[PDB]
């Protein structure tokens, strides 16, 4: 809403961190970790 | 100790004991020693809730000291903010008691009582969410339905109380927060149970005067039977407790110690407790309440009387009345015993209306089991309807307003009579006009702008946190704002003062209104006065056009913005096909004509007013309905008047049955783009023609969009809908020709010294340069920017020799550059928006493929930056240009729409930076570190790049890291790439780019 591209900050590392995805009743997604970036898709526009 | 002594103070307060010496040195004691204490522990205070039994307590002392007489002013201020710091820390849960006694003199409006007017907004302002959303505010809650009500309760006294009392500038400025604070706290839809209003009154609950009227005995047989049938169910009662009936005396029966069985049931007590039913009954037929026997007929009560079942809701609003009477006479009874002391109140000595159900629910049942047993009987009695929608707080807050307007357009009318004939100071209503002008404008400002969304939002759409606003409501607030109009429509002249407070209110009343529910089956009247007010704009816009060739005042301080402000609302919220139609049509059709034919005139007033004409006619392109030009198409589309219109009725209407005739005066949308391309090829400037680049160029950036997506280029979703011929047929290549013409001309006028409405134009043309075809980079990007860095390089030159020069000569001279980067910043700035859009609507297809156009540009805006960041000057510039024309809001808006120095970095280095980036392969990043370290040592180009030449060996090994495994398989898999990019030059070239991009952007991070 402020307009900062970060959702969040100063995030304490702490113990780690972990992907983590939930979804609801009758909802079905596609998670890709990177382990291959040919299937990885969108990378090269933010995250390379 | 601290708390017995205050409550020993606060006993002493009475005028009495307050002369006593030993008392003004528990006063000094306490307001020198135990109050600043508890001022500095009001942070610890918070919470407590367990404790809240002392603090409430506690509370109630400091209260009444701060009520204490005999006291200094020193120490009544110690004690305030004793008060106020100790509120500001503690939960809302327990300030109701505090409130609630409040609740006696914040209406009275006396001298002492300005403080609980500031306490009472200091804590409505810090709890917020705690009233108006129902979600709970963190772990204090929810607002209590008795809290909802003491809050509206308070706020119509004040409203009452201030409005009947007389100016005074002291209490208006101090209580209208206080007013804005509550009106803020209360949900707008709050439906309080007992609505009704009994519009009466310390609380002396006035009885009512039965005893003197004779009591009709017709209905004995059914008053003396009611009267023992009371004792009997209270034997069923204990029954139901299961508790016997007792027959002597005794203190361990709870139950009647005399209650027998009929047989042995002594009438001593028989003809004692029949009294109270005399009393209701008497009361009863004393208000106007006629009761007729319908019938005629006739140790536990067979038959059971209970209330547990529904009834009509009028009888039930008379029961309700005889409950409320039941409660004022306890009151009055309580009162006269309570009123020996002076001092206190009992807790529940509140008026019917306003005390809550639990403490309500004895009398309540009592009254229905009357009511039952008149009902399975049979009496008729016989002598408002008010439903959920009237009983919201909006809708009275509303009615209020209304009442308040026609008093309002009564006492300037007066007002207006008064003086144009002479001079009348003392005006009859000048209480009524203070108060309106002073606090009732920003009442309604401030409610409203708290609570826009809430009427905005419809039953299909919930917009925002409410709900939704009843239509009945969403047709009051229209005839509001058009009666405000009406008002302003005339009497704009007076009250000067307090005419930036009515425009600001029509502004706020212009949003929140949902005109097509306005117009579809809405009041006629309302809806009369509406189209009149378009009617009456369009005729006053065209009496200042004929002016050009009071209105003049009128137009330009009210009407232009406000309205301006209406058509950018309707085309927010797609309002043009609902109230741009028929009447509407034609007067703002009417409005078009008149505003494009100042074309003309070139005047002085002409000149200055063009740009808000200009921001006018822009609003009407984008909120207007049907297509003005290219109209050989206009009988396809619906909303257009010969669509709508049968033949005769366009002519009652004023059709000539030819759409081009009332308005020659603008070209077609095709003969637009001619002139405007010419102009651009020409190169004709701002002062060589002001009037279509400040005219004509609104109309085509917000006539395409508008029009395109309806247009043959996006297709319709629905295909039938669309069987017609689009009434628009413009496509993607309309909208490129615009933005080329629009950058041809900027390109032509850039050494045009102030040249303002450069940023206006790049203003409206910041929409309109997205969704832009991709050959518009090596058509008009590059050369621009190109020709932009040779004249910063050249200015940058002249700075760096006028430096490297000292004198009182080269003072001057830098002062000339000064305002010379000064004009640099201006172009730049102007030029950066349009750049924007452009690369971020373009940068994942040059991420995806390379672009050597892309990659230029890169190198472009780099060199720009490195000026930038090595020329001290032009930071300096930039910082006067960005406060001298308020340029940070503008960066703001383009860099949400995508600080005061980052349009410098966001169009160079940061969105266009994986540009330049990419051109690297992963394996020569060791090099740009290397060249990186050169420039930290201060190395020129040609230097830097001699040590990449010599240092090429230093380069990363595939094999050394998986990291630049993956990295170089990516940067060769990439389709674009190929292996002409090894050669050693190129290698050095993007190299020493980058690491300059990279020194210089941690440069301007950190010197």
């Amino acid at each position: 809403d402020s307009g900062s591209e970060t959702a969040f900050r100063e995030i304490e590392i702490g113990d780690g961190f972990l992907p983590v995805c939930s979804l609801g009743p009758g909802q079905v997604g596609h998670l890709n970790l990177g382990q291959d970036v040919s299937s990885l898709r969108f990378f090269a526009i933010c995250g390379l | 100790g601290f708390l017995p002594d205050m409550r020993a103070a606060a006993s002493l307060d009475t005028a009495t004991f307050s002369t006593t010496e030993m008392a003004l040195a528990l006063n000094r004691y306490l307001c020198l020693a135990v109050l600043p204490l508890i001022t500095k522990c009001a942070p610890l205070f918070a919470g407590t809730e367990h404790r809240a039994i002392m603090v409430d307590s506690m509370l109630h002392t400091v209260y009444r000291l701060s009520r204490g007489r005999s006291l200094t002013k020193a120490q009544r201020d110690v004690i305030e903010d004793c008060l106020m710091a100790l509120c500001r820390y503690i939960r809302p849960s327990m300030l109701q008691h505090l409130l609630r006694r409040l609740v006696f003199d914040v209406p009275i409006l006396n001298e002492f009582a300005k403080m609980p007017l500031k306490l009472l907004t200091n804590h409505y302002e810090r709890c917020w969410k705690y009233y108006c959303l129902p979600t709970g505010w963190a772990n204090f809650g929810v607002t209590s339905e008795e809290e909802l009500h003491l809050t509206r309760k308070l706020f119509w006294g004040i409203f009452d109380s201030l409005a009947h009392k007389k100016y005074d500038q002291e209490l208006y400025r101090m209580a209208m927060p206080c007013l804005c604070a509550i009106a803020g706290a209360l949900p707008p839809d709050y439906v309080d149970a007992s609505y009704s209003s009994k519009a009466e009154k310390n609380f002396d609950p006035r009885p009512v005067e039965t005893l003197n009227v004779i009591i009709p005995e017709k209905l004995d047989s059914f008053i003396n039977k009611f009267a023992e049938y009371t004792h009997e169910k209270w034997a069923f009662d204990k029954i139901q407790n299961n508790w016997s009936y007792g027959e002597n005396v005794d203190e361990e029966l709870k139950t009647h110690p005399m209650l027998r069985p009929y047989k042995t049931f002594s009438e001593k007590d028989k003809e004692i407790y029949r009294w109270p039913i005399k009393e209701s009954l008497k009361a009863m037929i004393a208000w106007e309440w006629t009761i007729e026997k319908a019938r005629e007929g006739e140790y536990n009560p067979q038959p059971p009387d209970l209330s547990g079942v529904t009834l009509s809701r009028e009888l039930q609003a008379m029961a309700e009345q005889l409950a409320e009477n039941y409660h004022n006479t306890w009151g009055r009874k309580k009162k006269q015993e309570l009123e020996a002391k002076g001092g206190g109140t009992h807790p529940l000595l509140v008026p019917y209306d306003t005390l809550t159900a639990k403490e309500k629910a004895r009398d309540r049942e009592k009254a229905q089991e009357l009511l039952k047993f008149l009902q399975m009987n049979g009496y008729a009695v016989t002598r408002l309807d008010t439903s959920s929608i009237e009983k919201r707080f909006a809708f009275g807050f509303l009615q209020q307003l209304l009442r308040w307007m026609d008093i309002s357009q009564e006492f300037i009318a007066h007002l207006e009579a008064v003086v144009s004939s002479g001079r009348v100071e003392k005006s009859p209503h000048e209480q009524e006009i203070k108060f309106f002008a002073k606090i009732l404008l920003p009442l309604i400002n401030q409610y409203f702008t708290n609570h826009c969304l809430y009427f905005l939002s419809t039953p299909a759409k919930v917009l925002g946190s409410g709900g939704h606003a009843s239509n009945k409501e969403k047709e009051m607030i229209t005839s509001l704002f058009c009666k405000l109009a009406a008002l302003v429509r005339h009497r704009v002249s007076l009250f000067g003062t307090d005419a930036p407070a009515v425009v600001n209110c029509l502004h706020i009343l212009a949003r929140s209104l949902d005109a097509r529910t306005v117009m579809k089956s809405g009041p006629e009247i309302v809806k009369a006065g509406l189209r009149s007010f378009f009617e009456s704009a369009s005729e006053d816009i065209e009496k200042m056009v004929e002016n050009l060739r009071q209105n003049l005042t009128y137009t330009t301080v009210a009407l232009l913005p406000v309205l301006t402000t209406l058509f950018q609302h309707i085309a927010q919220h797609q309002f043009g096909d609902d109230v741009i139609l028929d009447d509407v049509q034609v007067s703002c059709y009417r409005t078009l004509c008149s505003i494009y034919s100042l074309g003309t005139t070139k005047n002085t007033y002409v000149e200055k007013l063009r740009p808000a004409l200009g921001e006018c006619l822009a609003r009407l392109a984008a909120a207007m309905p049907v297509a003005f030009l290219e109209p050989q198409l206009n009988e396809y589309n619906a909303c257009s008047v010969y669509t709508t219109k049968s033949p005769r009725e366009r002519a009652i209407l004023g059709l000539p049955n030819s759409v081009e005739e009332m308005c020659p005066d603008i070209p077609v949308l095709d003969r637009l783009m001619a002139d405007i391309g010419g102009l651009a090829e020409s190169g004709a400037r701002y002062t060589e023609m002001p009037h279509v680049i400040e005219i004509t160029l609104p109309m085509l950036c917000s006539y395409l969009p508008r029009w395109w997506e309806r247009g043959p280029e996006a297709p319709p979703p629905a295909l039938p809908a669309g069987a017609p011929p689009p009434c628009t047929a413009v496509t993607s290549d309309h909208l490129n020709s615009l933005l080329g013409n629009i950058l041809r001309i900027i390109v032509n006028n850039l050494g045009i010294d102030e040249a303002t409405w450069m940023k206006r134009l790049a203003v409206f043309a910041q929409p309109i340069v997205s969704r832009a075809r991709p050959e518009l980079l090596h058509s008009h990007f590059i050369p621009t920017i190109g020709r932009l860095r040779k004249r910063a390089g050249k200015v940058v030159a002249e700075e760096e020799q006028l430096r490297l020069e000292a004198k009182a000569e080269a003072e001057e001279g830098e002062l000339l550059v000064r305002d010379e980067f000064s004009v640099l910043c201006r172009d730049l700035y102007a030029l950066y928006p349009l750049l924007i859009r452009y690369v971020d609507n373009n940068r994942a297809h040059w991420l995806t493929e390379p672009n050597a156009n892309a990659e230029e540009l890169f190198r472009m805006v780099g060199e720009i930056f490195i000026y930038w960041s090595k020329s001290h000057n032009f930071k300096r510039e930039e910082q006067n240009f960005v406060v001298q024309n308020e340029i940070n809001n503008m960066s703001f808006l383009t860099a949400d729409s995508k600080s005061v120095q980052t349009s410098l970095i966001v169009a160079t280095l940061k969105k266009m930076l994986p540009i330049g980036l990419n051109m690297c392969a992963p394996t020569d990043q060791d090099l740009i570190m290397l060249a990186k370290t050169r420039y930290a040592l201060k190395d020129t180009d040609e230097e830097v790049r001699e040590f990449l030449q010599n240092n090429l060996h230093l380069q990363g090994k595939v094999e050394g890291s998986p990291s630049l495994r993956w990295q170089m398989a990516l940067y060769r898999g990439l389709p674009g790439r190929e292996e002409d990019a090894d050669d050693p030059e190129k290698i050095v070239r993007r190299v020493q780019e980058v690491s300059a991009v990279l020194y210089h952007l941690e440069q301007t991070e950190h010197p």
